[PDB]
């Protein structure tokens, strides 16, 4: 029956031949004399008949349809739906919504559950701001969860029986300074509540520590308590425009598959915060591994399933901004596993860029534990401001892959049951049998924290070993699984070892991550092998590498009140490694501060380097000396250049050039993989890889380990630290362990 | 095929 | 006696032997000490600090509580009880920072509400419920809230001017439609006013603005009609929320100042799209030029008063980086209150060469005049996304602040009573007597558009003067206003000219942009040169320069089916000025693709033309050969490279090098102004610029000018065009008009 | 003062 136009639209008619469709979100045009004479007849008060009449003497009827026709196949008209008021109408058309379909669709019913302290009164409020647009309850398509927390136990049990029923769900939070609103969790499809959840769990860590505390003494805290009547309002009334939303976009779907694109909650959570005022759109990943909904047992298998290496032709094989582009969900402190990315240093600074990158793990049990996470945040890194982007997310999605969650591929054996597979954990830690012993009196006076000794390893306990691939000899080994990730949980009497982040990377691939783990290898046992021998090492002409960036550097250190100079630190690996160094020649202090890498390239092993500078050193100048909560607070302030003589460049001999260094490297980052684990196997040393990919997350991200390599912390066991320098003839004869350097490495 | 219909064309700005 | 209560947003968790959490919604507190695990569990308001005392007395000394009470106050984290506010209200300001007693006075303060356009007494009625809910009393003041339908309803003007006068701080609303719109608070003599935010929004409704116009030739429309009454609800309440942060933020702000920051909407607009789910905020500058609250003056005597030019030290010859010139001109980005409705980089970030980014602002009297416009976008050029993305959007703003606004520098005469210091059109124009002669015919034959001839010039007739400041000669000169400034309005029977973009240049200082400008004129005038003589250059030699970018490239365009090439269209000014030329090998079509540009630096003027083949050409590549909508269909579609012999290189020459280009920049860019002013004066040409800069923009604009250089689009009168090629022995003798190439320049 | 006066600290979390 009766013919309008679509009713969002003003119509406005230029006589001669011009009419104006305006919308709110739109605009159109149409051309044509008889548009002017037939659409004002299409405001939804006339029927053909009475059209055709009207103009009997001035339109033939035969061409009208002709014209209604190519309006109606070009889609700016629909039939009017009696049921609802214009604005209604116009709503849904705006949507691309034909009137009768909303009102059909509209006609279907909801459940509304509230959960935790949500009043039966506002679940009335809910139900009646739904009825005012004409959708009912029954006390079904959807159920709407009210919950005063999105972490409230009773979630878990709607859960469970909403993926078993194949119920379609909503979650809102109205109550409190911030409005949370979605997902609608869609069984099959969706992701997970438990999925969402187990994000959660970790971006709360305050919230989670405070628990654990509570239960030493002995699921969700209410924090929900700031709520005006008109935010809480503002929630239930949002909330109840989505929910039709759904609805209706549910209702259409069943017809016509895929035929509707306005975007839904299915997936989303979207945060109103009332008080700062901000919305933002949270992306839930469905977790293939959620013990709920899917399969947690894949990483199990993929740890004892060989590791697939295929070739891929700054070398990283995408842009930064791509890189950055593609995993850029992760950022959100809700859904996300990086909390946020921010420049930290002036945009007005084309050579230093640092970000900072907010970030999530933490176990501690004490307030001076939950001090120390928060406090600790990855950093992003780069020569440019898009690569320092995409390191700080990188970066930060590199330790989290890292933490321990329960899933990783594990079995409880003895070191003498897996006997040739397995690999000894003072073979990696490589600790003193002096340090082993004094472990409670040098810990207990300690300048800094990661220099931490663990309880000696006790063979004869059964612990959990995750399996490792070997590139060396192309088959699986064995490390106790606390070396391979972070936070594994271990009894409070075989505490015998804390995992690091060394070897540790990410990468667009494996082989990427697999390159750029090696390398930082190589860097922290160069620096290793320099610092503990406090070597003099020679300087970088760093004029001789075609790249001005080094140069133009140092102009900015001297205008900013400071020397910057690169040292050699390429040892028996023969891979290019260096170290940044820089003094301030004022103020109250010298803050001395480090930057160390290395790479085939030896112009990149530079840049990581002298970016590492910055990243650490150039913020904290703007400090007073008095204000300094750094870990290397000390150092900073106290200590002085010709204390530290091996950090200056030796004059005795010449500076290093570009030509000094021989290329090794090819047009394939798998051949350069290939290539440092046969560089390290005739030194005589193994290359390790464990894969800390994530499903939910996709960015690669492994642990590389080349046992017997050093780390830069003091770990004074017997082996490279004390023969390497003198098979190079940096030294006649080994040192002490008595004579290595008293002053740990601050960084 | 008629003047008064084919002048008819529609577009959106 | 007052209840002692601990601020009631905090929920209290004892961790007994030594902590006390006080986790919040937004903010997480940590109390160290016996003395607050033994006292703070009666802090939440429930007891007197006399009744403290009884309870723990025997246990904690009064004399000690007060101690506790005392720092605890001074810190912030304490308070009393108001009992006029429920708990959960208190919770709302107390999270922002402020005591609840405090609130309770400051809400006390009432409020008038005003119903403007379509806006029904039912809806106010609405919002002064939702108000009053919250403790807001409304007067039949310190606020009057006006709610419309559309920001541009005429009545606005009155009550803004009514506002001015009484200097009555106020709200606009607009909850109806699809969008809601939510503020600015405007306080007079401090944030802008309603004119200031109407003058960016009448540009920004631009269909509307021309229909407006169409329709009264034979003052705003309702696009407001998509309405639920759930997004109504949601935008009152919504409303009401950001009301009440107004009037409590007044009030704490002055009577504890500096204690407590959060935003409110004052100079602020909010946008909720309730279809697509988005908010945005736009930030309402004040205009110190606008007529209805500023002086508007301002334009005419800046034009009037001697131009002041001063040194710019250099830091790719700019004086700040794009991060930076982006940053401080993001606010302008709005299709609200902006000049710049959208900044997107149109290319894949994948790409590591290609940079693009799209812009918008829209600018007509008929539906085929508005076709043209919102197909004008600025585009963005850079060898960067960084560069990009600062083009860009510093296009956008360049087209904006050249637009005739009416307030810009004039005087009404002829050019017979200024005498020598006027300059005749057709100098700046140069179209040939017989283009005069033949008008209506040639334009009626469009090839393309900008060739439009315009009528001959009357001097007889009495036009408006824009000074313009000449550098040659030091002192003010005269061009007619229509050349100055886009879209100046003539009357029908004297349109002697279409205000045009050559010499238009945005910048960050004055000096940045008239190089820019010069520049632009050099880069026209060779093409113009080159073009219609039809001239044989000689390539240049890409991989002579010491910029890889211009080689990569080519290997880039090479493996996308495409030859790059430069030519050399240096003429007799001596400026380093190239044109780019891409065409693609396999195919229907050739695509034909130029880009040109002109730079002291020859590496950055060629740079400039390589980039101007990237925006126009890569993506159109995409497309299949019907489906083209750019202007330059019958070019690259039809257009052959054989057709047009003068594109491919001259092998006849020798390729161009690096060597061949000498140095005459600085470290100044005045001082390379200077030297471009004196390189016009050689070749007898006077350097003229008016200076388009707007106070409310602050990104200076400038149009440069030099009567006589040549623009590249289809304008044959005597001059450069035909003579400085002979003077250059490129030709023996001057081409005739009709001998100069019939086909338009079509980029 | 006494320790227990001395030990109060109060701390925010970022
Ligand atoms: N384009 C990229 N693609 C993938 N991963 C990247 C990219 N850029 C940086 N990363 C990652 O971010 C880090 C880049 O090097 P860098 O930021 O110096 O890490 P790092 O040196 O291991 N941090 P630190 O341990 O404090 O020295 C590595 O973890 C990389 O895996
Ligand atoms: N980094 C920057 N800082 C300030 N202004 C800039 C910057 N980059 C570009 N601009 C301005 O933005 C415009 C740059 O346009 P550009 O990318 O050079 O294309 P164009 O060729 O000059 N314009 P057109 O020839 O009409 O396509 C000029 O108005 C410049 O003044
Ligand atoms: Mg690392
Ligand atoms: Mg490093
Ligand atoms: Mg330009
Ligand atoms: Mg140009
Ligand atoms: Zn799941
Ligand atoms: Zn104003």
């Amino acid at each position: 029956p009766l013919l309008q136009i679509q009713p969002h639209f003003h119509v406005e008619v230029i006589e001669p031949k011009q009419v104006y469709l305006l919308g709110e979100q739109a605009n159109h045009a149409l051309t044509g004399q008889l548009y002017c004479q037939i659409l004002p007849l299409l405001n939804g008060q006339y029927t053909l008949e009475q059209i055709v009449e009207k103009l009997d003497g001035e339109v033939p009827p035969e061409y009208i349809d002709y014209v209604l026709e190519r309006l109606a196949e070009k889609g700016y008209l629909t039939e009017a739906a009696p049921e609802l008021s214009s604005e209604v109408a116009a709503f849904w058309s705006e949507l691309g919504i034909a009137p009768p379909v909303a009102a059909e669709a509209l006609r279907q019913p909801v459940t509304l559950t509230p959960v935790g302290n949500i009043s039966e009164v506002t679940v009335a409020a809910l139900t009646t701001a739904l009825r005012d647009i004409g959708i009912s309850v029954q006390t079904t398509a959807l159920n709407v969860v009210l919950t005063d927390d999105y972490l409230q136990p009773e979630l878990a049990k709607i859960n469970k029986q909403a993926l078993e029923s194949q119920q379609t769900w909503l979650l809102v939070k109205p109550v409190g300074s911030v409005l949370w609103l979605g997902p609608v969790f869609v069984p099959g499809k969706t992701g997970c509540w438990d999925c969402l959840a187990h994000r959660l769990r970790g971006n709360r860590e305050v919230e989670a520590s405070v628990l654990r505390q509570k239960q030493a003494q002995q699921g969700c805290l209410p924090t929900a308590r700031a709520t005006l009547p008109s935010t809480l309002q503002t929630g239930l009334q949002f909330a109840a425009t989505e929910i039709a939303k759904w609805i209706v976009k549910y209702h259409v779907n069943a017809t016509a598959p895929g035929t509707v694109f306005f975007p839904t909650l299915d997936g989303k959570i979207i945060t109103l915060n009332h008080s700062i005022l901000d919305l933002k759109s949270h992306i839930l990943i469905k977790r293939s591994q959620c013990p709920t909904c899917g399969d947690p047992k894949i990483l199990q298998h993929r740890g004892f399933e060989p590791l697939k290496l295929e070739s891929r032709p700054g070398h990283r094989g995408t842009t930064p901004e791509q890189t950055v582009q593609k995993y850029q969900h992760l950022i959100s402190p809700v859904t996300g596993v990086v909390t946020e990315l921010v420049r930290i240093t002036d945009p007005a600074n084309p050579l230093v860029h640092t970000y900072r990158a907010g970030h999530s793990f933490g176990s501690a049990t004490s307030l001076r534990g939950l001090r120390n996470t928060l406090k600790h945040k990855s950093s992003g890194k780069g020569k440019t401001d898009s690569q320092s982007k995409a390191s700080g997310l990188c970066e930060a999605v590199e330790r989290y892959s890292g933490i321990f969650q329960g899933d990783e591929p594990r079995k409880r054996a003895t070191l003498a049951e897996l006997g040739d597979l397995a690999i000894h954990p003072e073979q990696c830690l490589c600790f003193s049998d002096g340090q082993y012993a004094n472990r409670e009196t040098l810990n207990e006076q300690a300048t800094v924290a990661h220099d931490w000794i663990p309880q000696r390893f006790d063979a004869s306990q059964a612990i959990e070993w995750t399996p490792v691939w070997s590139l060396t000899e192309q088959t699986h080994k064995y490390l106790p699984t606390a070396l391979c990730y972070y936070h594994y949980p271990l009894p409070p009497e075989h505490r015998f070892a804390r995992g690091d982040s060394n070897g540790n990377a990410a990468g667009n691939t494996l082989e990427e991550a697999i390159l750029q783990g090696f390398m930082e290898l190589v860097e922290r046992d160069g620096v290793a092998l320099w610092w503990y021998n406090r070597l003099r090492r020679p300087a970088v002409d760093l004029g001789s590498f075609n790249e001005p960036y080094f140069v133009q550097l140092q102009q900015f250190y001297r205008e900013n009140d400071r020397d910057l100079w690169v040292l050699d630190l390429t040892a028996d690996l023969g891979i290019p490694a260096f170290a940044g160094v820089s003094n301030r020649k004022t103020g109250s202090s010298e803050r001395l501060i480090l930057g160390f890498g290395a790479h085939l390239d030896p112009t990149i092993a530079i840049l990581r380097a002298v970016t590492e500078v910055n990243q650490i050193g150039l913020e904290l100048d703007k400090v007073p000396d008095e204000n300094l909560k750094s870990d290397a607070t000390d150092w900073l302030i106290t200590e002085k250049l010709a204390d530290h003589p091996y950090l200056l460049p030796d004059t005795t001999q010449p500076l290093k050039t570009a030509q000094d260094y021989p290329k090794r490297w090819s047009d394939d980052i798998y051949t350069d993989v290939m290539t440092c684990v046969n560089i390290a196997q005739q030194a005589g040393l193994e290359t390790l890889v464990i894969d800390q990919t994530r499903p939910d997350i996709g960015l690669n991200v492994v642990k590389v380990t080349v046992p017997g390599m050093r780390h830069f912390w003091s770990r004074f066991g017997e082996g490279r630290l004390y023969d390497v320098p003198v098979k190079l003839g940096w030294l006649d004869e080994p040192l002490t362990e008595a004579q290595m350097n008293p002053t740990p490495m601050p960084f | 095929l008629s003047s008064q219909l084919a002048e008819l064309s529609e577009e959106a700005l």
